[PDB]
RNA sequence: CCAGUUGACACAAAAUAGACUACGAAAGUGGCUUUAACAUAUCUGAACACACAAUAGCUAAGACCCAAACUGGGAUUAGAUACCCCACUAUGCUUAGCCCUAAACCUCAACAGUUCAACAAAACUGCUCGCCAGAACACUACGAGCCACAGCUUAAAACUCAAAGGACCUGGCGGUGCUUCAUAUCCCUCUAGAGGAGCCUGUUCUGUAAUCGAUAAACCCCGAUCAACCUCACCACCUCUUGCUCAGCCUAUAUACCGCCAUCUUCAGCAAACCCUGAUGAAGGCUACAAAGUAAGCGCAAGUACCCACGUAAAGACGUUAGGUCAAGGUGUAGCCCAUGAGGUGGCAAGAAAUGGGCUACAUUUUCUACCCCAGAAACGAUAGCCCUUAUGAAAUAAGGGUCGAAGGUGGAUUUAGCA
């Protein structure tokens, strides 16, 4: 135990040397000076997080345990010293006489995260045991006081994933109401410029999309968005597109296109194009080519056999 | 299993360093580069003689003390300057070191054409990685 | 498998997109959407049907061109269909098919087998036990005899498109290759029937 | 125990029963 | 006596660490090397609620009594 | 005479009650009527005698549809007096001439009583006879008794040795019944290269003055990101014990190493230091209405970076094949010290025979052409090798121009990765 109070001073005097460094007169500096430090006089380059240079002040990395367990002529700090873990079976107890009181007037944490908030390493019987506890507590009379302090040791729900990044219309550039977008396809990016109105054809690339695809899978791919949401004709585009052949950017253009309704477009119909498949981007994409491999995932032949 | 630096467990109280434990997998994430000389560079050439020095000038430096190096050293190339971080241990009396420092100094400034300067490694404990 | 679990897998069409619905849309919405094909589309004139059957019909790892060689067989078979229908009666649209895709509903309906003969063993010898199958499995089994049949690698005449649409028409109306596979599979089926108190499942 | 010591004894057993019976 | 028909194990542990132990033993104990055996009913609440009474009261008038004479001895 | 309702011929066999308790020294028994049925109740006292037969067998035979020893004919059959299907001969029910041996075990003798070497039919003493204190030879030769003439009661002596026998400890094993179960890993299902074949390519090994590395498991487009004198590290002629080495060895001991790494792993844990469970022995440390784990140290987990966090290069613990290597390179020890090193000079490239790892075709897919997809030949594949050569050299390897322009019509139960 004394060598982390030693540890703890080499690195007190430590800091108070590199405070006196700088000139400057902010001695309680903040992690500024840490990443300065880190990307000038301290740069290592290790692949990995842990062993990077991170010197910080051990007062709160160096953590702590049981302290004293006895005082005059034993006396601990509790009448469950012995069974081992006292903390948790004396608040385990004081949860029964809560129970009891109670009775006579009438997310949850993970393993780790108790054990790093007590001092006790405990097994997963015994928190279920604390956990059937608590609820027979939150069970027994609902109150409030009790409510509280049973939910300490829980978190809150914090829902995500329910509205839309809905984007503007985008009036500004020219007087047509049009909208940036994107497109990803094996390696692949793009941007389209998808007018409000012109119920006629598409400039794809400048030119129209006879000449540049004649297949009838690319005109599908493109009405893909604008068949979903029903809005066909009325749209115009004069898109730039880039990257991949030709299924590549069908996608990209499809996406752009998609994205381009949704920025104006009401949220139902915009949540029903999201969940349907048509704004992200697949994970089919250009793979890492195994190099301990013939192609891709095709392993040799005779391996196992 | 592979091992190319690593060391698996045996006892508890033995001798091991930092070089003399570590994984091939683990060249660059959990150990550094004991050379960062200017050979292997990209998209810059030059690399066959400049690791050729390295090696040489590494072995020298290695016989140079008698049984005080445990690992290799760190070279390092600002322009003109050739920077030693030698893992040394204290051996005797700091007139030899003083001696020999400065004689080896001079020789590699005098046949190198460039100025050489070495530093010991005055610490009461090696770089220990795993307790083994 | 690069399909990360926290993805999931989304619908086509847009039959339903047309809009318990709040519960639906939370669970909807609590779900990480990746992205759809270049084959597969929502227009609700393509029946997702022909595209599982290009999808199966990919020669050469390639969907480009199963497709596109797919429906030119079907626009060819459709253009004698309707030549066979239109230049004839005056409005007889009962007796004969409207669309390509109802050709290949109709192919699919008569080629579409009804009994899995099977292996099964009980220790170290098989027996003939007709094993069920979902609507699914038969359809890949029917797609399956048909794009064998139509590249039988035995022809050494006639080309491609013009074997798949003489294939087609012959199915149309019980004909072809397929039908005879069916009726000789249903055949070897029905001849050793007192055999299915050996499965396992 | 289990029936060992009476494998070799009705092995000589054997072995007597058929030199009687050969001559 | 837990609740699997076994006696607590800490006997043989005391036995292990010279402790003198004292016990409510009854007919399903096993009184081999209790220091103190004291045989009596488990079941009914009012005998162990008697216990309990008469073990608290003991102790705290021993406790005051050693404090007051170790005072008054100290003192000395 | 196969299925029988109106019935039929055995010395058979005890459907549930048999889940019942008995005697007999012990065999021994169960659906029924009758003759006769349980000795001494102090114990023991012949393995030199009176008698039983456990089941079976020789002799004289009676004798039950019902069984087999002798059985024929046939799954499988490589080799089956058994196995899978029919019944039958000594014998199962009966009277006599007979060995009475067994697992006649309940391996634990009858009475008087009292309160753990291990497996356990709990422990402690008297009474009576029997038993042995080297096995295999030795349920046997020989001797004594029996009407057995294959046997029974006893049944020994030689050469070999450290014996020999029983129990115990957690494991590998479970074609052990079962529990969690295997997600392309496994059969049911398939997507598809390769199996019959053209080209690059070597494997078991041939050859001289042209070694090759376990050249199976992890080699056969592996080292070779490749074999004209270099690369081939392998040998001879001009000379040596300064051989360019104040000599080296590419020479060898895988039963001695450093060195890199798949494998089981697509698991799940190993243990220092402590404290316990066996009358403390080989061992173990075992389950929350809690029955002994804290567990130095190495771990999945935390991913180490990215296409985020699945997925990729690589594991993922103590370890798995005295693992591959004394020669990818160096090395203890031995040999060359008229070399197996070599200073300078000369030497291969082909598959006798089979095969597989990659690019290719059997079909309009071999040619994609001005258009990558709005227009189509030979009706086949229309090779290699060879010549002109991009490069050069004392012997061609990737391929451009000419010639040949083939090999066989997915060809063997199929093979391997794939849940995008
Ligand atoms: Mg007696
Ligand atoms: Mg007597
Ligand atoms: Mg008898
Ligand atoms: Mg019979
Ligand atoms: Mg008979
Ligand atoms: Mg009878
Ligand atoms: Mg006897
Ligand atoms: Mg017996
Ligand atoms: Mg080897
Ligand atoms: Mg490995
Ligand atoms: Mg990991
Ligand atoms: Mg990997
Ligand atoms: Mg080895
Ligand atoms: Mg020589």
């Amino acid at each position: 135990e004394d060598f982390i109070k030693k540890q703890i001073e080499e690195f007190n005097i430590g800091k108070r040397h590199l405070a006196n460094m700088m000139g400057e007169d902010p001695e309680t500096f903040t992690q500024e000076d840490i990443d300065r430090a880190i990307a000038y006089l301290f740069p290592s380059g290790l692949f990995e997080k842990r062993a990077r240079p991170v010197m910080k002040h051990p007062e709160q990395i160096f953590p702590r345990q049981r302290a004293i367990q006895w005082g005059e002529d034993g006396r601990p700090f509790h009448y469950l010293f012995y069974t081992g873990k006292q903390s948790y079976y004396s608040l385990m107890h004081d949860v029964y006489g809560m129970l009891l009181n109670l009775e006579k007037h009438q997310r949850w944490l993970i393993k780790e995260e108790l054990e790093e908030m007590l001092v006790e390493k405990l097994s997963d019987l015994d928190y279920m045991q604390f956990i059937r506890l608590l609820e027979k507590l939150l069970t027994s009379q609902c109150g409030a006081a009790e409510e509280e302090f049973v939910q300490r040791f829980r978190r809150s729900v914090t829902l995500e994933s329910k509205k839309q990044l809905i984007e503007p219309v985008q009036y500004d550039e020219q007087g047509m109401a049009f909208s940036k977008s994107e497109g990803k396809r094996k390696t692949a990016k793009a941007e389209a410029i998808v007018y409000k109105h012109g119920s006629g054809r598409i400039k794809v690339n400048g030119i129209d999309y006879q000449l540049y695809f004649p297949i009838t899978q690319d005109r599908e791919q493109l009405m893909f968005p604008f068949h979903f949401v029903d809005r066909l004709g009325k749209h115009d585009v004069t898109c730039t597109v880039s990257g991949g052949g030709r299924s590549a950017q069908a996608g990209a253009i499809r996406l752009a296109m998609a994205k381009a309704l949704c920025s104006f477009v009401t949220e139902d119909e915009v949540e029903w194009m999201r969940q349907a498949g048509l704004l992200t981007t697949d994970p089919r994409v250009r793979e890492r080519k195994k190099p301990g491999q013939e192609g891709a995932r095709r392993k040799f032949t005779w391996k196992k056999r | 299993k592979n091992r190319a630096a690593r060391v698996r467990v045996s006892k508890g109280d033995k001798p091991v360093t930092y070089e003399e434990a570590h994984a091939p997998h683990y060249i660059a994430h959990r150990k550094g580069w004991l050379s960062l000389h200017t050979g292997n560079l990209d998209g810059e050439d030059h690399a066959a003689e400049r690791t050729v020095e390295d090696v040489f000038l590494r072995k020298f430096m290695w016989g140079t003390f008698p049984g005080c190096l445990a690992d290799q050293l760190v070279l390092k190339r600002r322009g003109n300057q050739l920077e030693i971080c030698a893992v040394v241990l204290r051996q005797l009396s700091p007139h030899k070191y003083y001696f020999l420092v400065g004689y080896s100094e001079t020789l590699l400034s005098y046949f190198y054409k460039c100025p050489v300067r070495l530093h010991l490694q005055t610490v009461p404990s090696k770089v220990v990685y795993k307790y083994l | 498998s690069r399909y990360s679990p926290e993805f999931k897998d989304p619908l086509i069409d847009k039959e339903y997109y047309r809009k318990e619905e709040k519960y639906v849309r939370e669970l909807k919405k609590t779900q990480l959407i990746k992205a759809a094909p270049a084959g597969k589309t929502s227009s609700v004139f393509e029946d997702p049907v022909i595209s599982k059957f290009t999808n199966m019909m990919m020669i050469g790892g390639n969907k480009v061109l199963a497709r596109s060689l797919m429906i030119q067989t079907l626009e060819a078979v459709k253009r004698k269909q309707f030549e066979k229908y239109h230049a004839a009666s005056a409005e007889e649209q009962a007796t004969i098919e409207r669309n390509p895709y109802t050709i290949f509903h109709q192919a699919l309906k008569n080629c579409e087998p009804m009994i899995g003969l099977v292996p099964i063993l009980k220790g170290g010898r098989f027996y003939q036990v007709p094993v069920p199958l979902p609507d699914r499995r038969r359809r890949f089994l029917a797609m399956k005899w048909m794009i064998t049949e139509c590249r039988d690698k035995k022809h050494q005449r006639t080309l491609m498109p013009e074997k798949l649409s003489h294939k087609l028409l012959e199915a149309f109306h019980n004909q072809g290759p397929v039908i005879k596979r069916k009726h000789d599979l249903h055949k070897m089926a029905e001849a050793n029937r007192a055999l299915a108190h050996y499965r396992w499942w | 125990k289990n029936v060992l010591k009476i494998r070799r004894r009705k092995m000589n057993h054997h072995k007597y029963r058929k030199l009687v019976k050969k001559t | 006596l837990n609740n699997i028909f076994e006696p607590h194990v800490a006997v043989r542990d005391a036995a292990k660490m010279n402790i003198p132990t004292v016990g409510i033993v009854d007919t399903n104990c096993n009184p081999c090397l209790i220091t103190y055996p004291v045989p009596g009913n488990d079941d009914s609440p009012l005998a162990v609620h008697l216990y309990c009474r008469l073990f608290q009261t003991a102790i705290t008038r021993a406790k005051e009594k050693r404090q007051q004479v170790e005072a008054l001895y100290r003192l000395q």
